């Protein structure tokens, strides 16, 4: 599997509210007291009253389509046999169940 | 320094015993001790998933797993206890409560 | 030819992300590797990077070069200059968009590097790389000769039908270089081609949304008192965990990915034929492996007494 | 961390069951990233054992 | 065979990326990937 | 070097450095004596019955 | 770190080529133990670099002719920070105290 | 924090060698190590 | 090492070739070293001469 991770919801000088998300093993949490930086400089001016929401979820791997295991349950098995039967110079190839 | 955080194990409860399901991402040192006069200190570097059972008394048992903050768990009367259960039954129930004797008095 | 080669590349555009080490410390470089898959049995690696390549800045098909976002601008260099290694130098096989297919050896981490117009840039990410040899014989490299057995390997073909990923509009990109104190007041360039989103925490005017205008801002003693973001709102990006999202809206769609894992054939070593010695209710086997080879035996009775062992050194067992 | 941590009724089924023990962590001050905690892929562990 | 599928077989039997079939580069080294290329 | 005393110390004793000291050592008991003046005692007539 | 005239130039390195003394850019100098190392800083005789684990240290640089190299035997094995034995620092983790070589020339 | 001590924090929070503070090279990539440099 | 890789730069993309062969040189003497020491004693050994003779 691959852990799908959403882009951070960063609210500068404010506060976000979390909402339900319908994803498998979906987790979401609000973090306060963050001062994010980017290549272009400090993202948010404020040092307090800052909110950074992180959200992540679990999703199937893109390789799963070809590489996967299949769980089966089996019962009540039947046997099919291939007998070469010659009765009085009559050679045949017989496919018959047991 | 930035250090990895040992994955949180699964904790299964029982009579005077705690079952720990370890699933390390890398070789991680497991260390445990009792809070009694006899700590019976046991440690092991575990790199592959495995489930180990430890005995916990009312005196206390401490748990440390990698870089996770140490956690402690104590134990108390679980089962079968000492009900009324007339007759018999309670004789063997009392066997589990306050061992090291019990049979002596009987 | 066909949208698979036309590619959603024209809509996406490469982006930058944080690397743990860029040589001397961390940095926000486009080389950053998002994820690595190592399911193929032939030893090929499928790396997903934050940048895109295979098509040039104009959308023309040119596999000779690679495209990386150099801070405020986007630059391109020949792909052959880009090198990578884990324990030993890898061999790049193919690439398309975000994904890269290469022949890497075993190792504990993946390091990717390329030469800029200045000091060379590199980035290492921790990921366990350990490819399972094809067959019951554990080899390091494929043999010169062997038998053909079925295996599962990463196809290099850009043909894509099954797998797809979600991409969406990037969030506001802060850029402190936009703002300076011309004489004593905050002055911000849009710049020419990008919309400048500016907001102040202090009083007065706290909203700009200046599309294209050079404005002066009073009551701001120092340029540190203001913040400015570069907004594009033109292209989509991969849902990366290192670039903040846009709060207004998340325009998104499904886009297919190359280098699908597919069934195939592999060349595997053939275990050397042992010497067989006969006896009373007993067979003596003289094993002489060229490499660690699994020996498995069983009886045909109700009690198989199944016994197995990985044997790497010559030994005779009865 | 066990075989079958990620389950899907059928190959084409969009709904799936996931139990990875995903725990979000506190991000680094001054760094934009999504920290997380997860159990190792049980598929890989089973493939090894 | 080769890395099934995509490996366009050259005249000399070498296997090349299918993205290098008819890309304007001589990858087979005998020009067979760049001959007969449709417009 | 073997496991540290901090991990091996009995009675759940925790070991801390710099001002070398042991904390939270759950062993024994401590007697207490309280010399309290009679001035602090309150008569029953002031308390509810 | 300083050139032949005593000027501050960290881009180059100074080596005594037999009877004369020559200088080449520092970025040309490479070193490895098991895998190529990353040079961090330098000052005078001393060199600070990010090397991986290995059994010996090999340092090399390109002259105006055949490249020169030198290997010396020394056990290199860095203790991971914390109770978890990692090879490379993780993307995420907790902050713990450690002792490291400062790159500051102070 | 970073490799304590010496890591001059840039405006974008990157850590550089303290020997590259005010050396005439743009190591932060935003020029913040080479701005305000005393004479 | 476990294999030998040889490469050279052409007028185009660099060419390389790896062949599987076990490489494991026996250290000279009763002491198992990785690289020769700075100082030591002189003992007899068998080595490949570089002389074209
Ligand atoms: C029995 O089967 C084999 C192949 O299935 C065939 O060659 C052979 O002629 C058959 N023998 C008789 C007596 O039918
Ligand atoms: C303790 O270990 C035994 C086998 O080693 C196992 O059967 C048992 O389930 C474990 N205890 C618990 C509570 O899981
Ligand atoms: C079986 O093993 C024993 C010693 O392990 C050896 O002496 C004997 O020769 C072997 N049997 C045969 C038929 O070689
Ligand atoms: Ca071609
Ligand atoms: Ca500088």
């Amino acid at each position: 599997y691959k852990t799908g991770m959403d882009s951070p919801a960063i609210k500068c000088c404010g506060s976000q509210e979390c909402t339900p998300t319908y994803r498998p093993d979906e987790q979401c949490k609000v973090f306060t007291g963050v001062y994010p930086f980017m290549w272009g400089g400090a993202y948010c001016f404020c040092d307090t009253e800052n909110t950074q929401v992180s959200k992540a979820y679990v999703m199937k791997s893109d390789d799963c389509l070809a590489d996967h295991a299949e769980a089966y349950k089996a019962h009540t098995a039947s046997v099919q046999a291939f007998l070469n039967i010659t009765v009085g110079e009559h050679s045949i190839v017989t496919t018959v169940y047991v | 320094c930035t250090v990895p955080l040992a994955p949180e194990p699964m904790i299964t409860f029982g009579f005077r015993s705690v079952s720990l399901k370890l699933h390390p991402k890398n070789p991680t040192y497991l260390i445990t001790r009792q809070l009694a006069d006899e700590p019976h200190y046991t440690h092991e570097l575990i790199s592959e998933p495995a489930v180990r059972n430890f005995t916990v008394t009312e005196k206390g048992w401490e748990f440390v797993w990698g870089n996770h903050p140490p956690k402690r768990f104590w134990a108390q009367e679980t089962a079968p206890g000492n009900p009324h259960g007339l007759p018999h039954e309670v004789i063997t129930h009392y066997y589990h409560r306050y061992p090291m004797s019990t049979i002596l008095g009987l | 030819s066909t949208e698979e080669l036309f590619n959603e590349y024209k809509l996406t555009r490469p982006y930058m992300a944080r690397c743990i080490r860029c040589a001397v410390g961390s940095c926000h470089s486009p080389i950053a590797i998002e994820a690595v898959k190592s399911d193929g049995h032939d030893g090929y690696v499928r790396l997903q990077t934050s940048s895109q390549y295979g098509l040039d800045s104009s959308g023309n098909l040119k596999g000779r070069t690679m495209r990386y976002d150099m801070h405020g601008t986007i630059k391109e260099i020949p792909l052959h200059q880009v090198s990578l290694y884990t324990s030993r130098p890898c061999h790049i096989v193919d690439g398309h968009g975000y994904f890269l297919l290469a022949r890497c050896p075993a190792g504990d981490s993946i390091t990717m590097e390329f030469k800029k117009d200045s000091v060379r840039h590199s980035c290492s990410v921790p990921y366990e790389v350990k490819f399972n040899p094809v067959g019951r014989e554990l080899y390091t490299h494929p043999p010169e000769h062997g038998v053909e057995q079925a295996c599962q390997v990463y196809a290099h073909d850009a043909q894509n039908r099954g797998a797809y990923v979600e991409m969406h509009l990037p969030g506001s990109e802060v850029d402190s270089s936009l703002v300076s104190l011309s004489g004593s007041s905050v002055t911000v360039t849009p710049p020419d081609g990008t919309s400048a989103l500016v907001e102040c925490e202090c009083g007065g005017t706290k909203i700009s949304e200046t599309i294209n205008k050079t404005k002066q801002f009073s009551q701001c003693t120092k340029k540190e008192q203001c913040r400015a973001y570069r907004l594009q709102n033109d292209k989509w990006v991969y849902n990366s965990d290192k670039l903040p999202k846009a709060a207004g809206a998340t325009l998104k769609g499904k886009l297919h990915v190359p280098f699908l894992l597919a069934d195939g054939k592999c060349t595997v070593p053939l275990a050397p034929e042992p010497m067989i010695t006969f006896g009373f209710r007993s067979v003596s086997l003289k094993l002489h492996p060229k490499n660690p080879t699994y020996l498995i035996t069983r009886q045909l009775a109700d009690e198989p007494h199944y016994t197995h062992e990985l044997i790497s050194e010559p030994a005779v067992r009865n | 961390g066990a075989f079958g941590d990620i389950q899907s009724r059928t190959v084409s089924s969009s709904d799936l069951y996931a139990n990875t023990n995903l725990v979000l962590q506190r991000p680094k001050a001054g760094a934009i990233h999504v920290p997380y905690t997860q159990a190792p892929s049980g598929f890989e562990q089973w493939k090894k054992d | 065979e080769c890395n099934i599928p995509g490996n366009f077989m050259c005249s000399n039997g070498r296997c090349i990326p299918g993205a290098w079939q008819c890309d304007g580069l001589p990858d087979c080294f005998d020009k067979s990937d760049e001959k007969e290329c449709p417009k | 070097k073997a496991p540290s005393l901090k991990f091996t110390a009995p009675f759940g004793c925790e070991i801390y450095t710099n001002p070398i000291r042991a904390e939270n050592c759950a062993v024994g008991s401590i007697p207490l004596a309280f010399d309290i003046p009679d001035a602090l005692f309150t008569r029953v007539s002031e308390t509810p019955t």
